[PDB]
């Protein structure tokens, strides 16, 4: 009777329905399917996939052992030094019957997480322990993990979901949720899911249990974000050095109450896939660069907005 | 060649590096230190980054 | 730990014969009383009366009625006698590390209620505040127990909440008020209140707020209880900000008279209202889109500026910068007028 | 053992600084009440708004209570408003009774003179408004700045 | 290891008769790791 | 069918197996061999006693 | 304008180390009726209620009700040193913010006045009433203090199941699940206490370790405890004390979920 | 093993390893990968120093831990494999033992004398440029030639964020 | 299925208590034979032979010859809770991952099923040879553990000599030494207190006291204790549990850095 | 040359601990007569008197009145490495520049001999004006040690009021004021205790809780300590060692301040 989420609902349970990064996940397949998996350590952005990965590759390692050789620790959970010294050291020296081939596996989720003492001290139970368990570790920053882990280990990248594979799996959601759409809410939710699986998701199932129809309209209601129509024509003004026009969308962006953070990110992901030349679009992604860096700095007010603008125009007319 | 290596170094002086540079030591090929040991406290970082 | 009880009887608490508390007479008490967003108080209200309440994620400038909103939210859908049991609320007051993700977090998302069967609610206050490492515990604690608990989390700025945080909930912006329909409650607290104003008074109110009711309250008040009077003038004195004759003089100034004389002109104002130079090139950004000048001219100015405003924040000598904004102008403008 | 100069001839009290007519004389309306607001003091450096609070702070306390009783504070500390905000707090925690020979019984507000304001960021201000705010009838505040 | 709690006085109470005397199993098995740890 | 990780497999059971370092190996072969002497001496010096 | 007089200290020194970490701020409200204490963990999933006569008191009078809260640490801090046997008295006023613990002598030598600052907390009183339970048994102070340790010193969630044969403790942890059957039969031979049952549907939950060993502190308050636990209402843990009052402890279970097929 | 890495639950590890030091008649090796702890020490030690070894020598054995598993490939991705490892020898058996069991990446046949088919690309995937890049495309021949298509860009986009 | 039924309880507490800080974790081989326990300590200068033959047993069955190991830290933690007069169950499946200890309680119906993992143990079995030593010592265990207090109170290290009116316990010292004297003290009441000399030749050796200590802190098994000892073999410190078995202790000796003429 | 002889090892850690802290250099000033300590405290606000006569040594020796001064860390690590059976000699030279604790060997095992440095910075000579208290009190060490470490968590400053009924420790704070009072005798398992007082007028005084801090470490120097105490001078809290000799703290009370109007 729960509505469960759209993430969880329709969450793969093999490592063929797994969209992008096609090769890491054949490797991870054939290791399913043959076995002696090694100590991995799978980086990406969040929402590629890596928990669905490494719990798929758990889940067919394993079988109905599952819930006796596998053994769990998120970022929820304690993870201190005594953690690793005293749990993960029993785990790897616990006697678990298997079959050829399959080892006992300690998932370690959201290394980043992990403090510096308790990675020193799993460098040697990672090590010697390897013939009976195996450590299947994911993050984000692989730079958080410390160097002896990543010599320890096998480094797996996962890179962003290509908006094509993101598009198959949101229509296979929609084919099997029976969701109304046009195309230009599937554009929408592309937009505001930048390769990311989760927040497409999310965002489909905020808006189909909002307003009950996808388009364009219905998406940036819900997802809230500054229109990228607006941020189109404030790039297409500037290319026809209009400052006027655009600083008069700009000061409508800045009075909806959008941060100088989001608005400079809406301008760079609509300039990415502008339609001009390729010096043009170099030195506006320039300019645009060192006006989010001054952004960053924390300088935020609409004179550097504006600064930027009328760089932006100045940048066509001066040769 | 020296248009693109222009704006090579407008990109390393005017815009944000994802890893803040000389973080620890200095910059590279300096004799002060270099040898930053990672943590050994199991405290967190509680950084504002 | 503690900290509750201080606001707790801090709100109830005035001397109810001399102080007049204008932010806090006037305050709303459920969602057809927050007259403001009413598109997403009526979305929220409608995922509460179908049982299908996600993950809210309250985001926005402060003062907009986020926490005020969740509180009704919490008092419609749980009633008095299992609010305690059923609502966990925490702010950044009670941080400790990563351990209050840990502590009461985890421990009253991973069991039932106790008297009265239903799921529970979690609203925690300035999340962005919240460290990396906490979020990253906390978006577990929201994964693994979505089904018996939902949770709230409002904060002001949206880029402080990590992807995955976010991608867990659906997300609501307080934008700020229109001034039109924010005029309404300036015209009610001043018919009501006996106050002398004029329509830049009207106007200063709507400016300086920039889209909220407490601060513009704060200076309603301030004002007329400081002269008895609200026009531009008293609002600017009162407030201390750059008064918009001044602004008009100072680029006069910079667009008429020499270097040095302007130079002379602009210090001795500058000493004589303690006139910073970052609210001296907001307003004449804000001068200059109003007054008629040429696209070259617009662009060039916008860019010096520009420039000015961030050579201004590493901490350089601000006579200098002073300086070369009047340089900015008696490069074009004065030479355009000489033409 | 001994002081620099600028602490050792700044005025005792009030009424002792020359050049200024108004500000002495609101001060002493405020001091004759024995409540001093949240005072917001602006002007160029070495014009004497430091040594105005601190013959303030001098003139309503005694002089065995004036340290204990105020608290300088800077506004460019490196770790954020955290940390001065916890300063903030723990001086306002605690309460020091006190007792005057004078005749007149010490006020029970606490000052915080802080200096350099308006190296402020705007969270940061906020920040500072809702402490303040916190502690409207317990600690009276003091900004110090040039713009 | 660093794996393990290696604290002083363990680690003297635990291991100094290793040192400071001969081994009772001398033949057979013998090119076994005992990875020193106390629970 | 194999259950080993290749560190562990291909893990080098003389010192001469090794790669690379020569010079510190041969030290510490070297280090170690007249400590086994010193020991064999020990031991020689036990029986004889006895 | 309250007063109090208390026959021993050890009473309340006991039922105060019972409530050490437990419960954050002691806030007791006040009636004709007796001393009650109605209060809730600061991580909201468990709840003390301490119900105590008037007539258990040495002489019990009040004006007016009122709920007053002190801060649980300092309220720890000066009972360490208490006269167990010792006749004490708790005294305040109809709106003054202290509260007195005036002690007499452990000593026959000292006349003590101790105060405590209030503070301004917001209290609601959690209005449950009584229903049925499926499962009331009841069992040793010494017993439920040795199993509570014993469990809690293995696993981190004491699984306890209450059906006909008796009540049976499991602990499944990382070291090995360790699983303790009582029963009807069964009797103690440390305080010859019976544990008897008086079930009626069988009734599976689990619980928080440490929660459980907080409320397992609280032995010498009386020499037998209550369990009560239903299908759907939370477990108790009740004290009935002699002559003096009733003490109630509610745990919510913890999430458990179905295995997927 | 790791004597550099001292808890606050390892209290007064030092004092008893220098107690170890005095008071012993067998042999006590310490391994630690810390450059400072050799200062920081206060004992009478023999010092032993591991440089990094020799690329090529490092290389050929792994091409020979390739062969051994019954592969043929070439020395130059080793090369470029140990360059991108710093010639960690754990991290690039590792590797390449996820790598080899895989059953490769690229099948292309390169006859030398100095015959099966070689298998180089390792590097290429050890950077995680296949999950970008079609198996048909090669990293200098996508680099070399004119960038048009959106595609492209993307995927130029993410190989130079992947290495930035 | 493996099943061992222990008839009294106190030998294996008494046994663990005797090496509770010893050895790192027991390693059990069980065969038709019997309970085997030879576990290696840490430091590997110590080995405890401990065999419980099958007829010592209520109840006894084995299917297949196994090995399991277990930590003794949680084997030591197990036991605390077990009464004195009670049986002991130790069950195991021929390939299991866990072993179940079942105590049933003095009461009438108190079962307690511990279910304690099995750790993986590399360690093969280690054992020493067979063979015939020249000094045999029959002599009170207790009376071992006052000479090993007073050596321990004075010492470190035992210089232990042989000699034809029996063994010497001499320390070692700066200035003080715990040179006691043992004397042909057969002719007496109680055969447990009566000591007889078996010794061949005499033989020189060095042994450590702590070791010493935890082997004589067993001492209420058994009522008295054979001493083996030979030239360059670990000492064998044997205790006869009657009717239910026997432990050995292997103690090596210290090494000594002689010096050359 | 200087030998003192201490009959038991416990003597200088029981008193030392307490000089852990207050004393930043000690000074022994040896003569005919016995040791003496006068231990100036660094904050110019407390000062100790030691007094160790010859007859309580087993022997002692001395031939010129002499001075040495030892840093407060340089003996405290020298003195942990002596047990509190061993029997210690101090040893000084009259020209020479070390000073010599030899230890007797613990439990005879070898014996221990430690080196250090005896160069005052200055004899500090201080008179003691032998006054006159208007209160003396005996009254327990343990019952003064449990009213520090109860009112320790409340402030920084104590205030003591000694009247003819009793004493009043008292200690306002920030969370509440604690108060413990001593009258007439007191009631222990040994047939005679007291805190007896003997005493002229009643007079009340506020000190520093730090510095009763540092000298509740003197606890068990004796079963009972004695307590002067008058309107002017500072409070002694004198103990005696029996036969071995007195010690006596002084420290200068916090002055109060009275409203004029
Ligand atoms: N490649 C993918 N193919 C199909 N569904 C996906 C994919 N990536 C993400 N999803 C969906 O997104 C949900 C969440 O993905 P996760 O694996 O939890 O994200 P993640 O990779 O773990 O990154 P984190 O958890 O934010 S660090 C899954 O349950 C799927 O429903
Ligand atoms: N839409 C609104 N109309 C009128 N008054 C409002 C409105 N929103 C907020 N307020 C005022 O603000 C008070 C509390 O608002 P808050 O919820 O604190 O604002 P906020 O959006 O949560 O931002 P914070 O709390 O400063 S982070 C109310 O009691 C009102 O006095
Ligand atoms: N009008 C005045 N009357 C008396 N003393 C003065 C006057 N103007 C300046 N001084 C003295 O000048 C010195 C410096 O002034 P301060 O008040 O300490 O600093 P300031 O004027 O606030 O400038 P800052 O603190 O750098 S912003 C002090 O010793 C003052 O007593
Ligand atoms: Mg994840
Ligand atoms: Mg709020
Ligand atoms: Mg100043």
């Amino acid at each position: 009777h729960y509505e469960l989420p759209w993430v969880e609902k329709y969450r793969p349970v093999k490592l063929n329905e797994i969209v992008g990064n096609e090769d890491t996940v054949s490797r991870l397949e054939v290791f399913a399917r043959e076995g002696n998996v090694p100590n991995i350590i799978i980086a990406g952005p969040p929402g590629t996939g890596k928990t669905t990965s490494i719990l798929c590759l758990a889940r067919a390692l394993l079988g109905p052992a599952l819930k006796d050789a596998m053994l769990e620790l998120n970022a929820s959970n304690d993870r201190g030094i005594d953690v690793v010294r005293n749990k993960i050291k029993m785990f790897a020296q616990q006697k678990v019957t298997l079959p050829k081939g399959r080892h006992k596996i300690i998932i370690l989720d959201e290394a980043d997480s992990m403090t510096d003492g308790a990675q020193q001290a799993l460098r040697r139970t990672m090590e010697i322990y390897s013939k009976t368990t195996r450590f299947a570790l994911a993050c984000n920053a692989s730079d958080k993990i410390i160097e002896p882990i990543q010599s320890r280990c096998a480094v797996l990248r996962y890179t962003k979901l290509t908006d094509a594979q993101i598009l198959t799996r949101l229509m296979n959601v929609i084919e099997k949720e029976r969701v109304p759409y046009t195309d230009d809410g599937l554009e929408a939710i592309i937009f505001t899911a930048q390769g990311d699986m989760r927040q497409a998701l999310n965002n489909l199932q905020s808006t189909f249990s909002g307003f009950g129809f996808i388009n364009s309209e219905n998406v940036f209601k819900v997802c809230d974000e500054p229109h990228p129509l607006l941020v189109k024509e404030m790039i297409q003004h500037c290319v026809n050095a209009n400052i006027d026009e655009a600083y008069k969308i700009l000061a409508h962006l800045w009075h909806l109450g959008y941060s100088p953070e989001d608005i400079i990110g809406n301008i760079f992901r609509v300039c990415k896939t502008f339609q001009m030349a390729e010096y043009l679009k170099l030195e506006f992604i320039k300019e645009i660069g060192y006006t989010h860096m001054k952004i960053a700095e924390g300088v935020n007010s609409l004179l550097q907005m504006a600064g930027l603008l009328a760089r932006l125009c100045q940048k066509t007319m001066a040769p | 060649l020296s248009e693109f290596m222009d704006n090579m170094s407008f990109l390393d002086a005017l815009l944000t590096d994802v890893r803040e540079q000389n973080k620890y030591g200095r910059n590279d090929f300096s004799w002060t230190n270099g040898k930053v040991t990672s943590g050994l406290c199991d405290e967190f970082s509680l950084e504002s980054n | 730990m503690e900290t509750s009880a201080l606001k707790q009887q801090e709100q109830p608490a005035a001397t109810k014969i001399r102080n007049l508390p204008w932010v806090e007479k006037y305050r709303p008490q459920t969602l057809n009383d927050l007259i403001s967003h009413q598109d997403i108080l009526s979305t929220i209200q409608k995922f509460i009366n179908e049982d299908r309440l996600p993950h809210l994620l309250l985001y926005g400038p402060p003062g907009t009625g986020k926490t005020s909103t969740i509180l009704a939210c919490a008092k419609q859908l749980y009633k008095d006698k299992e609010f305690g049991s059923m609502v966990l609320e925490l702010n950044a007051s009670d941080d400790r590390g990563i351990d209050i993700i840990r502590g009461p977090i985890l421990s009253f998302a991973s069991t039932r209620t106790i008297f009265k069967k239903g799921f529970k609610l979690v609203i925690l206050d300035e999340a962005d505040a919240m460290t990396q490492d906490a979020q990253n515990a906390l978006r577990r604690v929201i994964e693994k127990f979505t089904e018996n608990t939902r949770f709230c989390l409002i904060c002001n700025y949206l880029s402080k909440i990590i992807p995955a945080l976010q991608s867990r909930c659906t997300r609501f912006r307080f934008g700020p008020l229109t001034p039109e329909l924010m005029v309404p409650r300036l015209e009610h607290v001043v018919e009501e209140e006996k106050v002398d104003i004029s329509e830049d008074g009207m106007k200063a109110l709507v400016t300086l707020s920039s889209g909220d009711m407490r601060r513009a309250l704060n200076i309603l008040q301030s004002t007329n209880m400081a002269f008895g009077k609200v026009t531009e003038e008293t609002v600017y004195t009162c407030t201390g900000h750059p008064l918009k004759s001044d602004i008009a003089n100072i680029l006069d100034w910079m667009l008429n008279q020499d270097f040095t004389t302007a130079y002379r002109n602009i210090t001795e104002l500058k000493t004589l209202k303690g006139l910073a130079l970052h609210d001296i090139l907001t307003e004449i950004h804000l001068f200059v889109h109003r007054v008629d000048f040429p696209s070259s001219v617009r662009i060039h100015l916008l860019t010096k500026m520009a420039d000015i405003e961030y050579r201004l924040s590493v901490g350089t000598n601000e006579k200098i910068q002073l300086s070369s904004l009047i340089a900015a102008f008696q490069v074009t403008r004065d030479l355009i007028v000489a033409e | 053992k001994p002081v620099p100069w600028v602490e050792k001839y700044r005025p005792k009290c009030v009424d002792e600084v020359a050049f200024q007519e108004e500000v002495v004389a609101v001060l002493k309306k405020s001091l004759e009440g024995a409540d001093l607001p949240n005072l917001l003091f602006y002007g160029p450096p070495g014009t004497g708004k430091t040594s105005t609070i601190l013959a303030a702070a001098r003139e309503l306390f005694g002089p065995e209570l004036f340290r204990l009783r105020v608290l300088e504070l800077n506004a460019s500390d490196e770790r954020g408003i955290q940390v001065v905000r916890e300063k903030v707090k723990n001086f306002a925690q605690l309460t020091v009774s006190g007792s005057r020979s004078d005749g007149k019984p010490c006020p029970p507000f606490k000052i915080v003179i802080l200096d350099e304001a308006d190296s402020m960021t705007s969270a940061a201000q906020a920040a500072l408004r809702r402490t303040m705010e916190k502690e409207s009838k317990t600690t009276r505040f003091c900004l110090i700045c040039n713009y | 290891n660093a794996s393990s709690q290696r604290s002083g006085r363990q680690i003297l109470s635990q291991l100094k008769e290793a040192t400071q005397s001969h081994q009772v199993d001398k033949q057979g098995v013998n090119s076994q790791k005992p990875c020193f740890f106390n629970s | 069918t194999e259950d080993m990780l290749w560190t562990e497999k291909y893990q080098p059971q003389t010192a001469s197996e090794l790669i690379g370092n020569e010079l510190a190996i041969k030290k510490l072969h070297s280090w170690l061999k007249d400590w086994k002497r010193r020991a064999e001496l020990e031991e020689r010096q036990n029986l004889k006693g006895k | 304008m309250f007063e109090a007089r208390l026959v021993q200290g050890s009473i309340l020194k006991k039922v105060l180390e019972a409530l050490k970490d437990l419960i954050n701020e002691a806030c007791w409200d006040i009636s004709s009726s007796g001393v009650n204490l109605q209060s809730m963990d600061s991580s909201h999933v468990s709840l003390v209620q301490l119900t105590l006569r008037s007539e258990g008191f040495d002489t019990y009078r009040c004006d007016r009700n009122l709920a007053m809260g002190v801060n649980l640490t300092s309220m720890s801090k000066i009972l360490k040193c208490a006269g167990n046997e010792d006749i004490i008295t708790l005294r305040a006023e109809d709106n003054a913010d202290t509260l007195a613990l005036v002690f007499e002598a452990p000593n026959q030598e000292k006349v003590s006045d101790y105060e405590m600052k209030l503070m301004d907390l917001d209290v609601e009183q959690l209005g449950i009433p009584e229903q049925e339970y499926s499962c009331v048994v009841k069992m040793p102070s010494g017993e439920f203090a040795r199993i509570c340790r014993d469990l809690s010193h293995i696993g981190d969630a004491v699984v306890i199941s209450c059906a006909k044969d008796g009540v049976k403790f499991s602990a499944s942890g990382e070291l090995g699940n360790g699983n303790i059957k009582l029963s009807q039969t069964s009797n103690v031979d440390k305080e010859e206490e019976a544990v008897t049952i008086e079930m009626n549907e069988p009734v599976q939950l689990t619980f928080a370790l440490r929660y459980l060993n907080f409320f397992t502190k609280a032995t010498p308050l009386s020499s037998t405890v209550t369990l009560s636990m239903s299908a759907d209402v939370p477990l108790v843990v009740e004290y009935k004390i002699a002559d003096m009052g009733h003490l109630k402890y509610y745990l919510a279970p913890k999430i458990e979920d179905e295995e997927g097929s | 093993e790791e004597v550099d890495v001292i808890f606050d639950e390892d209290a007064g590890f030092l004092n008893a390893i220098k107690t170890f030091m005095a008071t012993t008649k067998r042999p006590v090796i310490l391994t630690t990968s810390d450059p400072t702890f050799s200062l920081m020490f206060d004992g009478c030690f023999e010092e032993i120093k591991f440089s990094t070894p020799s690329l090529l020598n490092v290389a050929s054995y792994l091409q020979m831990i390739c062969l051994t598993e019954n592969f043929r490939t070439d020395v130059k991705d080793f090369v470029t494999l140990l360059t991108a490892n710093t010639c960690d020898i754990r991290k690039s058996i590792l590797y390449l033992q996820f790598w080899i069991r895989s059953g490769g990446g690229v099948l292309e046949e390169r006859p030398l004398t100095l015959l099966p088919k070689c298998d180089s690309g390792c590097a290429e995937t050890l950077f995680g440029l296949k999950n970008i890049f079609s198996p048909s495309e090669d990293l200098f021949s996508f680099l070399k030639h004119k960038i048009t298509m959106k595609e492209e860009w993307h995927k130029f986009i993410q190989l130079l964020t992947e290495f930035q």
